[PDB]
């Protein structure tokens, strides 16, 4: 199967449902955690705990097709280099949500 | 319970 169908199932996003949209980041964990001290931006929800990466990162966007339904989830895979926007929280101050990519 | 930080890694990281 395609990377999205494979990884969505492996990572427990589609073993118990079909999730419409999910992004995977092909960078080290430490380089993603480093975004929490990068550019502070507003989140889509109005909160102010979001951060945009200075650099573009290698990402794969996974999005369900129009006819996809559980258990046969089906995804469209789109690969791109984009800046990421994450919401951060806690001690240590780390990513807790993937807000968007630009 | 899975923490919010662990959830983000499982769902989004693929180094």
């Amino acid at each position: 199967s395609n990377y999205c169908n494979q990884m969505m199932k492996s990572r427990n996003l589609t073993k118990d449902r079909c999730k419409p949209v999910n992004t995977f980041v092909h960078e080290s964990l430490a380089d993603v955690q480093a975004v929490c001290s990068q550019k502070n931006v507003a989140c889509k929800n109005g909160q102010t705990n979001c951060y945009q990466s200075y650099s573009t990162m290698s990402i794969t966007d996974c999005r369900e097709t129009g006819s996809s339904k559980y258990p046969n989830c089906a995804y469209k895979t789109t690969q791109a280099n984009k800046h990421i926007i994450v919401a951060c929280e806690g001690n240590p101050y780390v990513p807790v949500h993937f807000d968007a990519s630009v | 319970k899975e923490t919010a930080a662990a959830c983000f890694e499982r769902c989004h990281m693929d180094s």
